[PDB]
């Protein structure tokens, strides 16, 4: 069985090295995805990250939507929106068939507040058909766990027909109880392109 | 416009100092 | 042995995607720690990494203590301070009771000379109850082991009395023999909040 | 057994840590390796430009080539070179004999279009005295296997004599079909040091 | 005019 | 005949180091001519011209309409507008009874592309009495010349009365053959100041 | 703007590189 | 007695003129000193901040330190920094053993709040011997009364030895009441040079 | 005799805020007076004064000889010309028969080292009738006496005509020892408007 | 009377280090005083004052309502409005009830002109609710006197009731007789805060 | 946008 | 526009020379 | 012998007006020529030339290698390469049968030192079947004679085949005896188009 | 004698393309010439300026003294200065003997005005062993004839002794009578290097 | 502000 063992740990790292799931993120940023910055929901405004230079304030640092579609997922590496509730419309790479999406947050073990009350909760996902259109078709209903693993991954529906799409808005419904904002640390479309 | 500052705060990120005067968002 | 395996290698991978300790770092800047950069030594001017706009290089820099809190450890991502002597103050993103630190530095096998001799040796941590405190409480006496892993965990020294800290000083005494700087990869605190 | 599963699962994750390969990467740039991009092949004209400036579209490129020598390998994080030809001229951190390189490049898997056609092909590797050395010394020819894994190691030729050389150049002469550009994720070069 | 322009054209990969 | 020869060849290279003619050109720009850009034709729109910058693609040169108003004839000095017939309005130094115009092309035998059919071939000067006139006073018919000299001169119509002018639009009809683009190297205006 | 780009234009010509993917017009 | 009146007059306006005290300031920028605005406590951020770019508020200050060791002292030219407890650190104009030190404030008469509650009130003085030394060599300990003149000098202590000082660093413990700030107008250093 | 002590202050005070002499200063820059800096000698390069935008240090200069003619006087706010040799030329705000000349230095209680050898010595004053007239009219010759008071003042020789002068040339021939460069603190015009 | 007269000067030199009066500025610019640019009189166009830089005529330096509230009076030190009548908006740095105002202006003695009719003669201040009000309050009517002294102290109107004001308007009449335009060195409101 | 702020509020005196 | 144009008077003044062509205003 | 003397005359002139020689340049940078910067040798560094913005010096700099293929010859507008040995890339404005090149320098005449011997000596000329071809086809060894005419012409060697190119590569083996760089004024490519 | 005449005519022709003189021009900027910009009269300032930053005109001048030493004269290719005196200083290429010099002006056929009255009438030229030396050494006294031909050479007076120069100063005392300014379009410097 | 300005008087010649 050692040669099984290695061969169980290689596929392991393997999985792990793309991306964690072996598949295509048609949201990413740097694969061509974007952040439509003007139908999102107001960024949380916070002044006590001060950027100085030579001692002297210079501006108050906030992260913006693009980092959610960005790898980095250590502490802090999210877009905080105002809020308990609130919504992100990414302009993806190609026009797919959309099949899952995938919402990581840090785990509780890594966070400095002892809790992820700031994780979304309750969210949907539309497909819009162009940057305007205000609801869209409904992609799928969820809730990430916040008992869950830090990578949860959620099947878009069913239907009888294949719609394609190019923009997609994700709604989130309630966070984890933070009285103040909703920090989302990365979101990822999967489908199949046209 | 957020291009243009993203590319400049791109640009100051290395040289300026951060100060957290209480916890950022995570 | 075929489901135990795979659940050996799945909580390897886990604890590894957490910051390889599982552990909230409660000096990584990105959570919250910042430099306090009037309380560090000197940098040693190296002007070794190269700063770009749009494809076009424009100048030389060297990095800064910031770097010593920030995640990534490849080769040349560190602090490099002037001589075999220097010290850092970090405040932490929450008042801890201190447990454990970390120190990382390149392995061996990545090193471009075959040695780690800027590496750091002899160092001491110490709490400080305010910024402005000269002498802080000592939480441990230790030393970065050339010939041992990469990463160092290191535990502190725990007094009866039930003393938070929100800031820490690292002081690092010796280096491996480099003549002309010591390299800081990255520096981690560990504890409980209050 | 059991500790022999942990122990081979240890070694497989100690071995990624180290930047997949446990070896220096002497091209790195964090490390001191370094683009000689006056000498390398003109980057790709994406068809728009970044900005433009008192009317005029300036920038039309996507990555500069000092990507290859960075280790992040998210899609779209490559230098794009025109057509199916090109070089790149590379400054090592030391003056090395060469014993090896890498070339990675993104899974099909991850890849958007679904297939990953501008992957190198054909390429060489020569060692250079200096960067305006018209013809270099042939280091070793290969092909890069679109359905190999995403990391390839290619022995450099067993060579007589031991000139050590601190500049490399890698020649690609054919890419894996796409009509526009080629894209090169990251390439590393391996060796002792004088 | 220091205007920033969106590609709307996807980069190499 | 020594002396004699002597004061021809003197002769000849006098007129010629006078801007081949000997007569003020009050359309050059140096001397105080401009033109009116928001009444030329529309520039020829090539992407073939790259400038770049450490390999880096920056922008796409092409000629103004400025070029022809200065003296540099060498190929390609000259202005192309889009197609075979256009118009190019100047603003003259001084206010003058315009009495003849220069049309300059370069020779047949300087030509890379071997012919000159992107020449103008049939035009009309005319007169305006301020920037926004559409028409204007007809100056003259003519046609260059394409198996004539590189520099021809040509007689404004002679007119009962002397009406001055510091704005003169050059209509050109036709252009010898060339099927994108018709190439402008240098239009001259002489007169008497008023 | 055309006064300030062809200024620009003077600045970069020298440090730039020229390459003719076609002829240009003559 | 009126030759004495006169001299009496004469002598304390040459006095006045020869900066208030007769006396070498070798703090005093224009004559070589310099703030070492790296090792310095953070500029106080006022409330709105001096521009915006790319609709981002910059520069949140009011003066930097080097008005500490410039003349003119009308209200608002003084260096504010955060709270109550702070440092300014000087290199001097030459290596000098140091005697006495000044502290300069606004009188209430000319604050427009009716208070002088910003102005610093117990502080000492360290001589250093380079300007990263983490523990200095007390000079003084001294309080700047708010019910004195404008003007105040402060003896050094009698020192056993002769180590000169080209470094000093200026610690305030404490101010006047202001909650949000201290306000330091002018600080000068005294003494004999080497 | 209370009331004529309280009439010789004010008397006293009066006249020290009247630019300390209660005389017109022809020379003086804010009034009219200025520097032919075609007609100065060699400006000593020091790049000692710092200049700062937004509190960011940017680089150092050296002093022009504009500040000859500036009222400002503490150390350093002087023109360090090359040598111990040196001549300016100043075109006065209104044609004058002049009377006097002052010259101001720092007096050695205010200069760091304890004496002021960069001080100017013997000089002369010529008056020109135009600015391009080589042989002027001799003014006066005079010392500044290192041994006096601060501000000195020279009286003009007077000649039985009136020919009035409205371009002064200070020159300088000699120092008070300093082997490198000599120090200009302000030089002053008086006399009587035509 | 030794010691009484050197109470007298020493009282006399305090009072004049203290802004000459003894009395808050709320005008004051360093204090947080500033112009309403948009609600003062035209400036006095000049041509006559050209900076150049390396000989090349750059752009002609003319005073901005600003140096009103800035202590510097060296002549020249000025606004100069068009004409012999305007006016000045200036924002106090606090809401106070306005006790007096100071005008100050060079002593003849001083002018290179040798007169003083630039300076204002009969001038009015009114206090204004906000900066949108036409008239306001007359707050006092007054005459600066050409042959009194440099600065002149006038008592604002005693009303029934005390209404402050944080805007003032200084309406200057007429000047001392200068056909062009009038100068205003330093302008001045004293007061109490609310 | 190279804009500048007004700051309406009194600077540390 | 003021405070932009006073801020780069600041940096210019002491680098250009300044030449009275007739009296400024006193 | 006079209508034939005006002949003679006008003939050469027109010679003279047709770049000198009256045959196309396929080299010339504005008619399409470009040189392959990648592909040339080291570049002396010399910063000779300057570079001013409105009148204004901002900095020197070296010509680069396209100014071998742009006419102005006047001294020192010339690429200087390092050192006796160098090598120039040009891509042609046309697939041709290359008939003969030409290489002009300065005349010794117009030489500040009295000799050109950084003039190149002997040279050779390739055919280049595409960018990347490493061994072209000889089209001719030749030596610029430094006792020659300043404008000098090469006859190519004609095959039988007809293969065309529109890549040379010009390679200088010496010069006339600089020791430290080579200049290169114009080299010119003739031949006939495909 | 056909073969005389065609000797003649290329005679001619190699002098007209050897800078018209066949002499080296040691002031020539490309050739190592430079002009001390500030030691040069100021430049004409024209009426309007050529930009306009923050509502301030900016740049109010048309050509920089540099084009004196650059060989294009066309028309407005001159440096203008103010009035009819003025001066130029020039550093040479090489310490020389200067043996000649030579202006050149428009012709009057090619001024647009009718006239020349701008050109330089009565000037001489100095030899100075460093740019800052007050009296030069007279290298000759001319006069530029506006009825000569454009270009006009003379002869350095003939000196006994052999001091060489590396620095001349022209200086015009004259024009042929334009009212605002007088133009310069190109002055060389002839003569032995050392 | 860097408004670019037009002469429309003729320069030095
Ligand atoms: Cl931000
Ligand atoms: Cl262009
Ligand atoms: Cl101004
Ligand atoms: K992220
Ligand atoms: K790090
Ligand atoms: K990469
Ligand atoms: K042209
Ligand atoms: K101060
Ligand atoms: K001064
Ligand atoms: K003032
Ligand atoms: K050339
Ligand atoms: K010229």
């Amino acid at each position: 069985t050692e040669a099984q063992a290695r061969a169980i740990v290689n596929s392991a790292l393997k999985l792990y090295s793309q991306d964690k799931t072996g598949m295509v993120d048609f949201a990413l940023e740097s694969g061509g995805g974007s952040i439509l910055s003007t139908r999102c929901s107001e960024t949380y405004e916070t002044k006590t990250a001060l950027m100085s230079l030579f001692g002297i304030p210079l501006w108050y640092f906030s992260q913006s939507p693009r980092v959610v579609i960005q790898p980095d997922i250590y502490p802090g590496n999210c877009w905080a929106f105002k809020g308990s509730q609130g919504y992100l419309v990414v302009r993806l790479s190609m026009m797919i068939h959309p099949a899952a999406f995938t919402l990581e947050h840090i785990p509780k073990t890594l966070s400095p507040t002892g809790n992820i009350s700031s994780a979304p909760k309750d969210f949907a996902v539309y497909g819009l058909e162009n940057e305007y259109q205000e609801e869209g078709q409904l992609l799928g209903q969820f809730t990430y766990d916040q008992d869950g693993e830090s990578l949860q991954m959620f099947q878009a529906l069913k239907r009888p027909d294949d719609t394609a799409f190019q923009i997609v808005e994700l709604r989130i419904f309630s966070n984890w109880g933070h009285p103040e904002y909703t920090c989302l640390y990365r979101f990822r479309v999967h489908g199949e392109p046209v | 416009q957020e291009d243009s500052w993203t590319s400049l705060e791109h640009i100051l990120w290395p040289f300026t100092r951060l100060r957290h005067n209480g916890p950022p968002p995570v």
